[PDB]
RNA sequence: GAGCCUGGGCUCCGUGAGGGGGGAGAAGUCGUAACAAGGUAGCCGUAGGGGAACCUACGGCUCGAUC
RNA sequence: CGCUAUUAUUGGGCCUAAAGCGUCCGUAGCCGGGCCCGUAAGUCCCUGGCGAAAUCCCACGGCUCAACCGUGGGGCUUGCUGGGGAUACUGCGGGCCUUGGGACCGGGAGAGGCCGGGGGUACCCCUGGGGUAGGGGUGAAAUCCUAUAAUCCCAGGGGGACCGCCAGUGGCGAAGGCGCCCGGCUGGAACGGGUCCGACGGUGAGGGACGAAGGCCAGGGGAGCGAACCGGAUUAGAUACCCGGGUAGUCCUGGCUGUAAAGGAUGCGGGCUAGGUGUCGGGCGAGCUUCGAGCUCGCCCGGUGCCGGAGGGAAGCCGUUAAGCCCGCCGCC
C-alpha cells in the first residue's frame, strides 16, 4: 500500500520479458549515448530523457540496446548529479513549503505534508549513507538546504 | 508485507485442495519450493509440477490429484537432532508413519526417514499429510 | 492457459509526416508532444491514455 | 531567563500578589520587544514615552497606543476610512 | 491478528510479556506479596489457643431462620479477639467464661466462612483440653 | 477518569454521570479537610 | 576501634481524643428517577443548579418505538 | 501440585459476554523479496578431556520372599571445553535483478486547507407615511406588548450571525471534521506510462504532533438563541416538563485545557478461498447523436453500498470492504 495514505493503487508499467533488442530499432548504442548526453546538456533529468527517447525516437529500454543505464552513461562523463535526484526533488518541495508556511502560519494541513516529506527524506538519507552515495554524517537541515537548490 | 513465500504456496495448495481444484499457480518461485515439490512428488502427494519463466522470477504450475489433507510450513525453523524426531512427529502428524516431515540438511532437503537412515539432523521447514 | 504474464497494451507505430514525407517510429501512449524531427510539426498530441495521431500509420509493430 | 514562571516581575520578589505580578509581566513582555515600522518595514520600533513610538534606523516617529503602537479601534478606523 | 511475538530470536519479550500479565492473577499476587500472612490473626497456624470472654448468638441468613451459638475468644499469641462457632446441640452449655478453648478453621470457600453464617471463620475443637464431640455425646466429663 | 462502559447500564444502578458528579464533590471536600 | 552522646537520611509495624465515605443487616420514612414511546425517548462528554432519586444548556451516539 | 486451555511455547481471548490506545509520524527492538560467488559465527555428524558419591530405571545375587544390601549396564548432572568433517537454512562480506516500495511526465475528479474581494435572502432596531383596537401565547389560560398608537401594510437607514432547494443510497480528508460566487498560494490520492532508483520494506515500547463541544486567560464585539436567575401556569406538592423575559456563552484575534457512545462499540501490512446487482473517478472498445466537456452497452483498475452459496460462529449475524485458512508486529483482559 501507500506508506502514509494506505491505498492500494496499481497504475504502473507492464514490460515484457525481453533479453535481446528488437530488429526495428534504427539507432545504435553509440548514437543513443550521444543522444543521452545532448538531452542532459539541455537540462533534462533522467526520467525525462527516457520518456523522450521512447516517445520521439522509438528507443525502448535503453539498457537493452546499450548494455548499461543512463546514470552509468552520465557518470562515465562529468554529468552525474552530486545529490541523487529523488532527494533533491523532495528537498525542493520542502523548501517551497516552508516559504509558503512562513506567510500562512495557521494553514495547519500542509504542515503535515511537510512532516511526511521530511520523513521520506530521512528514510532516503539512511539508505544512501549505507550504500555510500553520501558521507556517513550527512544530515538534512532546511537552513543549509536553502542553498542546495 | 511479503515475508515467507513457501508458507503462502502451501496455504494456497491447502485451500485449493480443500475446495476441489485441478491446477494451481505459485507466482513467486524459489529453489526451496522446487525441492519441496520434488519431495512431495516423490512421495506421491501431487503430480507434474512445471516451471514457467516470466522476466521477474519463476512461476510454478502444479496439478493436484486428491491426496493432501493438510500442508503447512513450520515457523520457526526449529533445529532437530537425529534422536529427537519422534517428538515432532507426535506434534505435527496423526499416526506413527503418516505424512512426511521435510528437513533441510547439509546434504540437501529430504524427509526425516531418509535423514534418519543417514543419521543426521537439521532444520524443520514443512510438514504434509 | 491464463493471462499470468502481464503484457503491454501499447504499441509502436511507423508514421509518415504529410508535409515532408518522413517516416518515423513513435509511441502510442505518449506523455510529451511528438514533433517531426525534420519539419518541427507535431504528429501526436498527448492526452490521458492513448494519444491522438495526426499522421498516416503504415505499420503497427 | 533564569526563572520558570516569573519574568520582569522578579524585581520585587514575593510581594503584591499573583494576578498582579502576572499582568505586569505579560504587559511588559509584550511592550519591550521590537515592532515593525510603518515606513521602512523593519523590526526596529521602540517606545519613547506614553503613546509615542520611534524607529531606530529610519527615525520614524508616530503616535500610538500606551503599551502597543496600535489599537483595535485604530485598525477599524483605518479600514473604514480607507474604504469610505 | 496472529499472536505475537513468535520469532526465533524473541524470547526476552515473551518472558517479559508473561511476567507482566501474570500479575493479573490473584493466586500468584497473594502468594508472592504475602498478604494472608500480614492479615492473619492465627499467624499461619492450623490451630490456636484462646480465652473466652462472652457467649453470643448470631441470626442466620435468609431465607433460613435460627440462632447459631458462638463465643468471643481472645488469643494468647497476639491478644486479638475473634468469634468462634460452637457445633453440636447444647455445646454452648459445656462452655463457661474464662475457660480455655482451642480454635480451628470452620471450612469454607477460599479459607473463609460457610453458608448460613457469614462473618464467622473459626470453630471450637477443645474445651479445657477435652473434645467437644465427646462432651456432647456424654462420653466424658469436663474438669 | 478511566470509565468502565458496563457502569452505563441501568439495572440496579443509579446513572453513571450523576454518580461521577457526586464523586467529584466528595474529593473536593476531603482535600479541603486536609487543607492541601 | 568498641561504647556513649549528639545532628540528620530512609522505611515496617506500634498507640491516639475525634471526623468522612464504604459495606452488610433489618427493612422503618419521603418521593417515583429507570424497565412499554415507563407517560418529558434513553445514554456519553463539559458546565451550572437542587431536600433525594434528579433538572436544565451545547455538542455527539442509537444500545430508540411509531406514522 | 493437579483439577485449570482460569497465565495458554506446546495451548487461551479482545462487534454485542472482561478486553483495540481518539488519530497519525517515527527511535530502539522484533520480522523482512529473488539469483550468483566466498566465509564458516549460529546449525548437524564424528571423535578426545570434564560434569564426586548417594538418590532414579533394568537384570542377577545375599538376609524365608520383600522392603534393604551387593555386582554390572544405562540414565541424571538443564551444560563447558580441544580437534576433524558438511554447507541446505540463518548470519557476515561482495556483485546482479525487478515483482514490493519511492521519484517523474500527461489529461482529468473532488464541501482537502489558507488568504483577499464581491454578494443573497431572512431576522432585529431606528426614522417617516397609512390605519385603529386589540396582538402574542396555550391542552385551556395568565404574566407580557399596546391610545406616548401596538399587531398589519409602504418607503428608507444601520447591525450581527449563517449560507436554503439543487443535495444523493454522493464526494475529499489520518482522525477530529469540511457545503454562496470569483481570484491567488498550497497538501494528498486514483488512472495512463517497454520513463528513473534498485529492497530503499512492515510494525513500533519510549518520545512527538493534530485533536468535537464545553471551560479558563487577555483584549474586541454582541442580531438571534439561551445554563444561572426573575416571573406566570399546572400540580396533593413542582426547586421540572408548558409560557413570557434574560446574564455568562455561542462570533473574531492570540494562547491554555487534551477530554466524548472521539463507535464499523471491529489495531496495521501481505497472500489465498463462488459470485450477483447498484453508484463515483479514470481508461479502452462498440453503437446513437440536437455533433455538445452529449446518451446507451460491455471490459480493466481503484473507491464506496446492498444481497448471497460454501464456510465460520453461543447465537444475533459475518460472509473477497470476513467476524474464514496461513505469514508477521504492537496494545489490552
Ligand atoms: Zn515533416
Ligand atoms: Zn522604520
Amino acid at each position: 500500500a501507500r506508506i502514509h495514505a494506505r491505498k492500494r493503487g496499481k497504475s504502473g508499467s507492464k514490460r515484457p520479458p525481453r533479453t535481446a533488442p528488437p530488429a526495428w530499432v534504427e539507432y545504435t548504442a553509440e548514437e543513443v549515448e550521444a543522444l543521452v548526453v545532448k538531452l542532459r546538456k539541455e537540462g533534462y533529468s533522467t526520467a525525462m530523457i527516457g520518456t523522450i527517447l521512447r516517445d520521439q525516437y522509438g528507443i525502448p529500454s535503453v539498457k537493452l540496446i546499450t548494455g548499461k543505464k543512463i546514470t552509468k552513461i552520465l557518470e562515465e562523463n562529468g554529468l552525474a548529479p552530486e545529490i541523487p535526484e529523488d532527494l533533491m526533488f523532495l528537498i525542493r518541495r520542502a523548501v517551497n513549503l516552508r516559504k509558503h508556511l512562513e506567510q500562512h502560519p495557521k494553514d495547519k494541513h500542509s504542515r503535515r505534508g511537510l512532516q511526511l516529506i521530511e520523513s521520506k527524506i530521512r528514510r532516503l538519507v539512511k539508505y544512501y549513507r549505507r550504500t555510500g552515495k553520501l558521507p556517513a554524517k550527512w544530515r538534512y537541515d532546511p537552513e543549509q538546504a536553502k542553498l542546495l537548490v | 508485507t511479503l515475508l515467507d513465500p513457501l508458507a503462502n504456496a502451501l496455504s494456497h495448495i491447502t485451500n485449493s485442495e480443500r475446495v476441489g481444484k485441478k491446477e494451481v499457480y505459485i507466482k513467486p518461485a524459489s529453489k526451496l519450493i522446487g525441492e519441496v515439490l520434488r519431495v512431495m512428488l516423490e512421495n506421491g502427494y501431487i503430480g507434474e509440477f512445471e516451471l514457467i519463466d516470466d522476466g521477474r522470477a519463476g512461476i510454478y504450475r502444479v496439478q493436484l490429484i486428491g491426496k493432501i489433507n493438510k500442508a503447512g510450513a513450520i515457523k520457526p525453523r526449529f533445529p532437530v537432532k537425529a534422536r529427537d524426531y519422534e517428538k515432532w512427529e507426535k506434534r505435527f502428524l496423526p499416526a506413527f508413519e503418516f505424512g512426511i516431515l521435510i528437513v533441510s540438511t547439509s546434504q540437501g532437503v529430504m524427509t526425516h526417514k531418509e535423514a534418519l537412515e543417514k543419521g543426521i539432523g537439521g532444520r524443520l521447514i514443512a510438514y504434509v499429510y | 492457459p491464463k493471462n499470468l504474464i502481464p503484457m503491454p497494451r501499447s504499441r509502436f507505430l511507423r508514421v509518415k509526416c504529410i508535409d515532408c514525407g518522413n517516416e518515423q517510429i513513435v509511441f502510442s501512449h505518449p506523455a510529451t508532444p511528438v514533433r517531426c524531427l525534420v519539419c518541427g510539426a507535431t504528429l501526436v498530441e498527448p492526452t490521458g491514455g492513448k494519444g491522438i495521431i495526426k499522421a498516416k500509420v503504415l505499420e503497427v509493430e | 531567563g533564569r526563572t520558570t514562571k516569573v519574568g520582569s516581575a522578579g524585581r520585587f520578589g514575593p510581594r503584591y500578589g499573583l494576578k498582579i505580578r502576572r499582568r505586569v509581566a505579560a504587559v511588559e513582555a509584550r511592550m519591550k520587544q521590537k515592532h515593525v515600522c510603518p515606513v521602512c518595514g523593519r523590526k526596529a520600533v521602540r517606545r519613547i514615552s506614553t503613546g509615542i513610538w520611534q524607529c531606530q534606523k529610519c527615525g520614524a516617529t508616530f503616535a500610538g497606543g500606551a503599551y502597543l503602537p496600535t489599537t483595535p479601534a485604530g485598525k477599524v478606523a483605518k479600514r473604514v476610512t480607507a474604504s469610505k | 491478528g496472529k499472536k505475537a511475538p513468535y520469532g526465533e530470536f524473541a524470547g526476552r519479550k515473551l518472558k517479559l510479556k508473561r511476567k507482566k500479565f501474570r500479575w493479573s492473577d490473584i493466586r500468584y499476587k497473594r502468594r508472592v506479596l504475602r498478604l494472608k500472612e500480614k492479615s492473619d490473626p492465627l499467624e499461619g497456624a492450623p490451630q490456636a489457643r484462646g480465652i473466652v470472654l462472652e457467649k453470643i448468638a448470631v441470626e442466620a441468613k435468609q431465607p433460613n431462620s435460627a440462632m447459631r451459638k458462638a463465643v468471643r475468644v481472645q488469643l494468647i499469641k497476639n491478644g486479638k479477639v475473634v468469634t468462634a462457632f460452637t457445633p453440636g446441640d447444647g455445646a454452648i452449655n459445656h462452655i463457661d467464661e474464662h475457660d480455655e478453648v482451642i480454635i480451628e478453621g470452620i471450612g469454607g470457600p477460599k479459607g473463609g466462612s460457610m453458608g448460613d453464617i457469614p462473618g464467622i471463620r473459626y470453630k471450637v475443637v477443645k474445651v479445657n483440653r477435652v473434645s467437644l464431640k465427646e462432651l456432647v455425646k456424654g462420653r466424658k466429663e469436663k474438669p | 477518569m478511566k470509565r468502565r462502559p458496563r457502569k452505563w447500564k441501568k439495572k440496579g444502578r443509579m446513572r453513571w454521570k450523576w454518580i461521577k458528579k457526586r464523586i467529584r464533590r466528595l474529593k473536593r471536600q476531603r482535600r479541603k479537610e486536609r487543607g492541601l
